[PDB]
Order: C-alpha cells, then structure tokens, then sequence
C-alpha cells in the first residue's frame, strides 16, 4: 500500500527559507512523476510544482517560480521542495502527490497524497502548550491545550484506546497571538471511579508530548 | 488566476442523490481530463474520480462523474453521512504554456432532524489559576442545526469581547455539530465574582438552557 509522509513543516519567519521533504513507499518511486500541492488552512487547493521520474522535466506555478526548487532522490524514495523568500500567503498544508501514470512528462494527475505538513509563515516564535484538565447519566471531561504556536496539536485519549465520544475542537487564535483548543469526551458517569482518563497532547513544532491525567476534583 | 467554478455548498437527506457542478473553459475542461477529489475533515484530498468518469477501486459505485463541453459534474447517489466532505474538481489548462487548475470546492452537508445540544460547563482548574489566568469552558454536545446562541453571564452581567467559539465539522456518523465557547479572565477579575453561567438558546430547545457554577464549591 502506497504511503507518502511529508515533513519539514513548522513556523518560519517571513523572508526566510524552509525545505520540505516527502518519504514514499509501497510503489516503484523512480517510475512516477511527483507533485507538490498546497492548501492554506480553511481554503482551496493550489498546485505548486511537478517533477518527472528522471528529473528531466520540471514545472512550477507562477506564484512560486523563481523562489521554490523541486528535486528528488530516487535512491532514497524521496521528494524535496526548497522554499525561499517565504511570505505569509505561503502559509499552507504542503502535500506530496504521486502521479497516476508511469513515465509521463507533461501535466499532472494526482493519484495519492500524503497527509501533508503545515507550514506557518509568521513573525511569532514557536511556543509549546500548557495542558489543563477539564474535570468531570453522561459525564463530560477533557483537556484544555492553551497558548501554543504554531499549529497543529493532535490529541488522543488513553493512547488511542478511547475514540468514541471524543470532540477535539478546531484551534482558535487568541488575541495574544497564541493558539488554544479543547479536546473533550463524554463517557458514562458510572465509570469515573474505575476508569482512568489520559489525554495525550502532541505539539511537534516544539517537540512537546504531554500525557495529562484528568480526574474528578475534590 | 484561472479557476473552475463550483457552488460553495450542497446538501441532501440521507439516501438522496446530490450533484455538484463544475464549470470551466475551453482550454481546461474543454480540452483535458477532469479529476474529482474528496477531502474529509482533518485529512488530505483523496482521489475520487479520474479521467472524467473512472472510479479508483475502493471508491463506491454511487460516486459518478461526467464531462460535457466546458462543464463537468459529480453525482453522489445514496448520500451517507460519511460523504460529508469538501469536493474539488480539477483539470489541466493549456493556456499560458500550461498550468493545473483546481475548482473552488463544495462542502456537502447531510440534512437531518433538529437536535438540541447537551450542555456542560467547566470551571478553571487550580493549576491554571496558579499562573494568573482563568478559562471557563462551555460545551455544546451533538446538536443540529449549526446555528446557536451562546452567551456568558457573570453575576448576571452579560459578557462581551472576552469569549471565543469553536465548532466541529459535521460528524461523520450522526451528522451533528459540537461547539465550545471559552470565556477568559485574569485571575483577579475571576476572583471578584461569584456566579458563572453560560446560556444556550437553540432551535432544539423550547427555552434557553443554563449551566452555572459558584466560584469555590
């Protein structure tokens, strides 16, 4: 099964540079043209760049021509996108995509996409979150993940053993320039003295991972 | 820049047939294959239709696409709540030495019956208070439709300019929405009042619901 994992995202200052990478497996990478597509959060889709199987053919969208350089390493099943002179409007999820055709040279048909890496172009500096408990027939509890930058945080419960009833809310930007969000879950009231509830908070841009036990208060 | 025009939204009841239009030009749709992509919330676009009407294996046959002149169309038969997503068409455009054009995108909403929210309120934790700030969180769980009025009263005084709302996308199993509303105060302002209350008025309620607590109980 085809797999595509982008990395290199995070926040970067306007005017500076950032190099994104994509790791591929589950197909013959050196037989396929590869593509970058981007999407600013909450918006539509915009093709960025294409490179064919042997790097003999390369194309760019006008919005990035002269600033971005696409490249690949067939020996390492890897696709690269060097981005220079970044502007705020380059803020976006960057997706890696594998063409449907073998050994094509022109155009672009997007068959499989990686889940994307988020690039935040900003003057703000990177900051890890604080995690606070939202303490408890049905009971609600959760965690409050406050004052971090940039997006994203992911939240699981009991390490993925608890999915039913979970709402992790879209983050919102506070007037302070930091993000905040809550993840909550509804569970049986009968379980609160017996069942342990831990939210697992992950903020890759700051290399922060937090397991927060959420208990009923005194 | 060039774009293919799609309606911003489309809806249907479960089991109905929703169709999404996509209009472009003679140099893109009129000349090249049309692709369709489905984007579920929190995920990357996934290939839904290729080459105007081909289905990748794994895509149910209730998805079909068609191209005619400078227009294309997607049809979702047997609409299911799992189909709540954004849909994009796309085609290559031969003008200006060639470039890839995406549609503006359509959000598909599954229509269902009105459902009142379940309301919970969470006082600030002492761990947060000990750093100088108080967040009070009001949770609205699984309600329909999306519009809702969520207000804060502190000792019965209506609040303004100190709360932020967040709403989930339509749930993939029950087609409802959830919403958080978060009131923020400094420790010192939080400490000078007693009753904290969020009131929720919604189409599934015959009259507003209030959840409240007394600071320190």
């Amino acid at each position: 099964q085809v797999q595509l994992v982008e990395s290199g995202g995070g926040s970067v200052q306007p005017g500076r540079s950032l190099r994104l990478s994509c790791e591929a497996s589950g197909f013959t990478f050196e037989a396929y043209a590869m593509h970058w597509v981007r999407q600013p959060p909450g918006k539509g889709l915009e093709w960025v760049s294409s490179i064919n199987w042997n790097s003999g053919r390369i194309a760019y969208a006008d919005s990035v021509k002269g600033r971005f350089t696409i490249s690949r390493d067939n020996a390492r099943n890897s696709l690269y996108l060097q981005m220079n002179s970044l502007r705020l409007e380059d803020t976006a999820f960057y997706y890696c995509a594998k063409d449907i055709r073998r050994f094509s040279t022109g155009g672009a048909e997007f068959e499989y996409w990686g889940q994307g890496t988020l690039v935040t172009v900003s003057s703000a500096s990177t900051k890890g979150p604080s995690v606070f408990p939202l303490a408890p027939g049905t009971a609600a509890l959760g965690c409050l993940v406050k004052d971090y930058f940039p997006e994203p945080v992911t939240v699981s419960w009991n390490s993925g053993a608890l999915t039913s009833g979970v709402h992790t809310f879209p983050a919102v930007l506070q007037s302070s320039g930091l993000y905040s969000l809550s993840s909550v879950v509804t569970v049986p009231s009968s379980s609160l003295g017996t069942q342990t509830y831990i939210c697992n908070v992950n903020h890759k841009p700051s290399n922060t991972k937090v397991d927060k036990r959420v208990e009923p208060k005194s | 820049q060039s774009v293919l025009t799609q309606p911003p939204s489309a809806s249907g009841t479960p089991g109905q047939r929703v169709t999404i239009s996509c209009s472009g030009s003679s140099s893109n749709i009129g000349s090249n294959f049309v692709y369709w992509y489905q984007q579920l919330p929190g995920t990357a676009p996934k290939l839904l239709i290729y080459r105007n009407n081909q289905r990748p294996s794994g895509v149910p046959d209730r998805f079909s696409g068609s191209r005619s002149g400078t227009s294309a169309s997607l049809a979702i038969s047997g609409l299911r709540s799992e189909d709540e997503a954004d849909y994009y068409c796309a085609a290559w455009d031969d003008s200006l030495g060639g470039h890839y054009v995406f549609g503006t995108g359509t959000k598909v909403t599954v229509l269902r019956t009105v459902a009142a929210p379940s309301v919970f309120i969470f006082p600030p934790s002492d761990e947060q208070l000990k750093s100088g700030t108080a967040s009070v969180v009001c949770l609205l769980n699984n309600f329909y439709p999306r519009e809702a009025k969520v207000q804060w009263k502190v000792d019965n005084a209506l609040q303004s300019g100190n709360s932020q709302e967040s709403v989930t996308e339509q749930d993939s199993k029950d087609s409802t929405y959830s919403l958080s509303s978060t009131l923020t105060l400094s420790k010192a302002d939080y400490e000078k009042h007693k009753v904290y209350a969020c009131e929720v008025t919604h189409q599934g309620l015959s009259s507003p619901v209030t959840k409240s607590f007394n600071r320190g109980e």
